[PDB]
RNA sequence: UAAUUGCGAUAACGAACGAGACCUUAACCUACUAAAUAGUGGUGCUAGCAUUUGCUGGUUAUCCACUUCUUAGAGGGACUAUCGGUUUCAAGCCGAUGGAAGUUUGAGGCAAUAACAGGUCUGUGAUGCCCUUAGACGUUCUGGGCCGCACGCGCGCUACACUGACGGAGCCAGCGAGUCUAACCUUGGCCGAGAGGUCUUGGUAAUCUUGUGAAACUCCGUCGUGCUGGGGAUAGAGCAUUGUAAUUAUUGCUCUUCAACGAGGAAUUCCUAGUAAGCGCAAGUCAUCAGCUUGCGUUGAUUACGUCCCUGCCCUUUGUACACACC
């Protein structure tokens, strides 16, 4: 939950009304043991605008 | 007491006074009646507890405040004057101390004596501000039993607090004196004084 | 029956162990004791004057024994307390680090603790030994 | 600790460093009423002088008292960390003193009198009888002088 | 300069501490113009034609 | 090459707020009657099969003392 | 300074010969006899407890409690 | 394996998890016995469950309870609830139903939210004051 | 206060009026019925409706109610 | 001292411009068979016990 | 009824905006899907104490198993239910029982029509008009000032101590945030009384800081009612840190100096349950600076559950020569 707390007013006048905006970051990860082609195929397609995909190999 | 024991051990008189009589800190819970008509139903005593601490809720209904164990109704009404708003361990402890002191002097169950300090200082009738146009007068009123309890505790604990201010003795000792003198009225106690005054006025204007 | 230190009530164990390192003599107590203040968040120096280093040492031994590994800073944050900023509100501030560290080394020489990997000090097997021993003792005080 | 007794060897009230110290008060907290020594300095010295903090002021022996006066007006010699001292770097000779009793007054005077004599803004400020450490003056201290 | 500043009297706490507190130091907001708000100073006013033209 | 742009027609201009705001903006900028502009806008928006619509106009028109005007037709909800 | 700060011999004998009849004894009960500051009062309790009269029926700091030997 | 259930008990945010197998009758919290758990003024709060149901009954089971979150009181109440819930869980699974129901009946007939997790929770502060309802302070003029 | 809104009582009315050859004095089956008969965008709304048509169902069993 | 004890048998209302006094009718228990409406101060419910110290004198409207 | 929320009366009948619905969060789930970035049980491997089996730890993967706790996806769950008081036996309200929860479940987000010459041209490269535009009211550079002190007023912070200060010792949270064209969060090892220095390290993060070992608070001492060791103002002297720069003293440190304040006039603010108040964090701001605020958890009371007396505001009735509407 990325919060932001702000006076609703552009100036200083008024009863002190605060407002709280928020942006929500959801993060998933899936572990797959596989060769080369099927991964490249699965990262080429299933593409979604808004959904950010990152494909690591790694073991350390 | 037909002792049981297992791995991680539990002390003797501990096992004893636990499973046997479900008494207080370590004081008799039965016997002890409210030495007055009314006040019963509004002064607890049974079902019994161990220490006057509880995850209770007596504020979510009008009268359910009256079913709380009365000793805890005493301990709660300690922890204030701001610098003690909260701090129930302080309260509970000084309450144990106090009970010990009370029970030391002139014997008796300390809890019983507490009953005798509540029952007495509760004002039987008071007065209220009644208008009648500008220059108001004072109308006497037969105050409820519950408010008699509440006012009893308020008078007792507050008086004990003002009495424990700027003087060598402790809240436990002063409270002890304010329950001892208020066991049976002595007019050398804050509460009995203030109550008697409220009745003096309640009858004077009636 | 056997015993760890998890079978003795802190203040019992630590008082005991304190009187023990006292009764011993092999300690390394830098020298600046009685002139030092243990924490910037503190007013006077320790009332114990003669002692307390034993008390802190025992406290450290006990505490490090409980868990895996713990450095000097954790003991600052631990022994850090409420500083009265005079007329300004209290904030929490850490205690001394030369005191703590020199206690670590003084309980590292006398063999109760050891600079383990991952950093921080690890309770010694001889420390396990002796702590459990005086545990058995202190319990046996109330036989 | 213990139940003591004593005959007539303790004297309540006693005079040293040209100032009077109450006798029926713990030694540490007693020789704090000496303008120059505070609870800390006093404690450390008492510990140094080889005296029991548990003793009252009037309880002590004469030898102890004299040694106390000594240690106090001689810090760096009997080993005291200099940063334990109120007057480090004498701004003239440079040595570290601990100005005691009737002297500390005279020393306040001194430093102030230096400031004003140099005509620095702190001098001008202490001459004006004002707040001197850069505090807001609009709202605070409406009696004072 | 600084020299004047320490020399020149009529300066420092006492000299102010003996003078008198002006009466405008405990007054009021002064206001000036408020109950006038709704009434226009402009004294011009619009015109029903141009209002009927614009809207 | 890291960036590629595609111009694409939007389906039903008469269901996009922004498109309509722009519309009447250029109506009044072409000097059309305020009432006729807003009414024409709401009309076109409604005829595109919208549940409801509204056009508030706040400012000064030829006068000097500013005013405001609501032009709403059909069904709209405001809460939740 | 207002008295009760030391140990004037017959003050100790007062103390020795006054703890009988004391249904309750403590710091705030010791002081109340026109005598003894809290230091020498705590010391008084702890020493008198070594052998005599006062029976320990309570525990810790801030609050002292005793009775009489039977 | 052996007969064993695991339970919990919560107060505010304090969660108290409780392993209860079958053994020689130990009862440990975090790593130390129930004869500690200081506060200690509130010792009998967590003592309570083994006294309500008779001090035996544990001489064929083994309990350990680890506590996280909350303050001190939170954790004490958390672990007593954990232990009570634990015992009744064990009898629900391994002994019989009349006993589980008898222990529930002996608990609830006294209680302090022993099997029932109190749902009291902190309320949000709002802008305008140093509290949840408590507004700041006005002077008008 | 638990004064049921207009939409609730209106719906309940219609439902008792056209499905009395079903239902009962039991909330559960009336709720489930509601799900099998009325398209409601909310669980909460549907439970309010079902509970009220349930109470009405009970109080029709001992006499008539207007509407 | 002839202290009297009477049980709340009904709850009538709230006198006083403030609304703190609770108009309530009570019935004695030592010698029943007679009733008096009285005014309290605190929080009261039916079947509570008021200590009347004025055997014969009742009240009504408060201002 | 919190509600133009309903019931009912009834020349009205049946609706739509707004309230409600809805959305968000805290509550329940041994039921589904799971996980070395979460955790548990067993086994290896290993230390200590007991030794009779045991009790208490270690081992970012030694394996195997699991999903109670942790996490977040889909679901379920409450509809004031069941019974019973009370009222036009209508809406409802009261009480007992059950229940995670029965005060709109607790707290928020949104929220119609209309008004004010409320505030903002010192947020905008939003803008009409006017003024200024080269000795500038443009811009930039140096230095000073917004902090200046007889005094009036408002938000506060710390206190007058013994339900206390001190010193040991016990020791527990939840909301957060953290370094690419950079120096942010920083464990750990040494050095120093301290502040801090220094040598390395993990972490772009459920993985590292961090279990954020926070504070009230608990425990054993010391002091003993005395402007006291309560209280910490004012002030002198010395060490450090941020920064191009700290004098009018950014902040932090150590010694000394030891004020007013002995519960506070008339007046006046806020508050009904994990709420009040007490307690400390994190975040904003931020090179350095919180006695501020936004949130957060910790400890946890007293007193109502009422009314129209003070006040403030709604609603009808009534008057009106007002309608630019009592300014």
């Amino acid at each position: 939950v990325l919060k932001i707390s702000t006076r609703k007013t552009p100036n200083g006048e008024g009863s002190k009304t605060w407002e709280t905006y928020e942006m929500r970051i959801h993060k998933r990860y899936i572990d797959l043991e596989a060769p080369v082609q099927i991964v490249k195929r699965i990262t080429q397609i299933t593409i979604e605008p808004g959904v950010d995909v990152e494909v690591v190999v790694a073991s350390n | 007491f037909t002792p049981v024991v297992l791995a991680t051990p539990i002390p003797e008189e501990v096992q004893q006074a636990q499973t046997e009589i479900k008494l207080f800190n370590k004081w008799s819970f039965e016997e002890v009646e409210v030495k007055d008509a009314s006040l019963v139903d509004y002064v607890q005593v049974r079902q019994p507890i161990f220490v006057a601490h509880t995850a209770g809720r007596y504020a979510n209904k009008r009268f359910r405040k009256a079913q709380c164990p009365i000793i805890e109704r005493l301990t709660n009404s300690l922890m204030m004057n701001g610098r003690n708003n909260g701090k129930k361990l302080k309260a509970v402890r000084i309450i144990k101390h106090t009970l010990d002191i009370i029970n030391v002097l002139t014997d008796q169950n300390p809890i019983q004596v507490v009953v005798d300090a509540i029952t007495n200082t509760g004002p039987r009738e008071d007065t209220t501000r009644v208008g009648g146009g500008g220059a108001a007068r004072r109308q006497a009123v037969d105050v409820s039993p519950l408010r008699r309890v509440n006012q009893a505790i308020a008078l007792l604990t507050i008086g004990a607090r003002e009495a424990a201010f700027r003087n060598i003795k402790t809240i436990a000792e002063t409270l002890a004196e304010e329950l001892i003198n208020a066991a049976k009225g002595s007019s050398t106690s804050y509460a009995i004084k203030k109550k008697d005054e409220l009745e003096r006025v309640a009858k004077s204007n009636r | 029956p056997g015993v760890s230190v998890r079978d003795v009530a802190a203040q019992d164990f630590i008082n005991a162990y304190a009187s023990f390192l006292q009764r011993q003599g092999k300690l390394e107590v830098p020298g600046y004791v009685d002139i030092v203040k243990t924490s910037s968040g503190n007013e006077m120096p320790p009332q114990d004057a003669e002692g307390w280093f034993y008390k802190r040492a025992a406290s450290v031994a006990r505490h490090i024994y409980m868990r895996k590994q713990v450095g000097v800073g954790k003991l600052n944050k631990l022994y850090g307390g409420a500083k009265s900023r005079g007329v300004r509100p209290y904030k929490h501030i850490d205690a001394s680090g030369s005191i703590n560290r020199k206690v670590l080394q003084a309980l590292e020489k006398i063999g109760i603790v050891e600079i383990s990997p991952k950093g921080g000090r690890r309770i010694s097997e001889n420390g396990q030994r002796d702590l459990d021993r005086i545990a058995a003792q202190t319990l046996e005080e109330d036989e | 600790s213990l139940v003591v007794q004593e005959q007539g060897s303790f004297q309540h009230i006693l005079r040293l460093l040209n100032t009077n110290v109450d006798g029926n008060i713990k030694i540490v907290y007693a020789l704090t009423t000496i303008k120059g020594v505070g609870r800390r300095y006093s404690n450390l010295v008492c510990k140094k002088a080889d005296v029991d903090l548990h003793k009252r002021a009037g309880e002590l022996t004469q030898e102890e008292l004299e040694r106390i006066v000594q240690i106090m007006q001689n810090p760096t010699h009997y080993k005291i960390p200099a940063w334990f001292l109120n007057r480090q770097n004498d701004i003239t000779d440079g040595k570290d003193y601990h100005t005691l009793a009737n002297n500390v007054e005279s020393k306040l005077r001194d430093d102030l009198e230096r400031l004003k004599k140099i005509r620095a803004h702190r001098g001008i400020r202490h001459f004006w009888g004002l707040r001197v450490r850069g505090q807001h003056t609009k709202t605070t201290g409406r009696r004072r002088a | 300069g600084n020299e004047g500043a320490i020399r020149d009297k009529t300066a420092g706490r006492r000299n102010n501490r003996s003078k008198d507190v002006t009466d405008s130091a405990t007054t009021k907001k002064s206001n000036t113009r408020r109950a006038t708000d709704r009434h226009s100073r402009t004294g011009k006013t619009d015109t029903k034609k141009k209002v009927n033209q614009g809207w | 090459g890291t960036i590629v742009l595609y111009a694409e027609r939007v389906q039903d201009r008469g269901l996009s707020a922004v498109a309509q705001a722009e519309s009447m903006k250029f109506k009044l900028l072409n000097g059309l009657a305020i009432r006729r502009a807003a009414y024409g806008v709401v009309r076109y928006v409604m005829e595109s099969g919208a549940k409801g619509c509204e056009v508030v106009v706040s400012g000064k028109l030829r006068a000097a003392r500013a005013k405001a005007m609501k032009f709403a037709d059909g069904f709209l909800i405001h809460s939740g | 300074a207002q008295h009760a700060v030391i140990l004037d011999q017959e003050k100790y004998d007062r103390i020795l010969k006054e703890v009988p009849t004391y249904r309750y004894v403590s710091v705030s009960v010791l002081v109340d006899r026109l005598k003894i500051g809290g230091s020498l009062a705590r010391i008084a309790l702890r020493h008198l407890e070594k052998e005599g009269i006062i029976k320990p029926i309570s525990k810790h700091s801030k609050q002292a409690i005793y009775t009489r030997a039977t | 394996a052996v007969p064993s259930v695991q339970t919990f008990g919560k107060k505010k945010s304090a969660t108290a998890v409780a392993h209860v197998k079958a053994g020689k009758g130990l009862i440990k919290v975090n790593g130390s016995p129930i004869t500690l758990v200081e506060p200690e003024i509130l010792r009998f709060k967590v003592y309570e469950p083994l006294l309500l149901v008779g001090l035996d009954k544990f001489s064929n089971i083994d309990i350990r309870v680890r506590v996280t979150g909350g303050g001190h009181v939170s954790q004490v109440y958390a672990i007593r609830q954990a232990i009570a819930k634990g015992l009744v869980a064990y009898h629900q699974k391994y002994v019989d139903e009349q006993s589980k129901n008898e222990l529930k009946k002996a608990f609830t007939s006294y209680d302090r939210t022993l099997l029932i997790a109190d749902s009291r929770r902190p309320e949000p502060k709002k802008f305008g004051g140093k509290g949840a309802r408590s507004r700041f302070q006005k002077s008008y003029r | 206060g638990r004064v049921r809104t207009k939409t609730v009582k209106r719906a309940s009315k219609a439902l008792i009026e056209r499905y009395y050859p079903k239902l009962t004095l039991d909330f559960q089956t009336n709720k489930r019925l509601c799900d099998e008969i009325a398209t409601i965008q909310s669980k909460r709304l549907r439970n309010k409706i079902a509970g009220y048509t349930t109470h009405l169902m009970k109080r029709i069993q001992k006499g008539p109610v207007r509407g | 001292t002839p202290v009297t004890l009477a049980k709340v048998i009904k709850v009538l209302g709230r006198t006083g411009s403030r609304g703190g006094v609770t108009q309530v009718r009570v019935e004695f228990l030592e010698d029943t068979s007679r009733t008096i409406v009285r005014n309290v101060k605190g929080p009261v419910r039916e079947n509570d016990i008021l200590v009347l110290m004025e055997s014969e004198r009742e009240a009504r409207r408060l201002r």
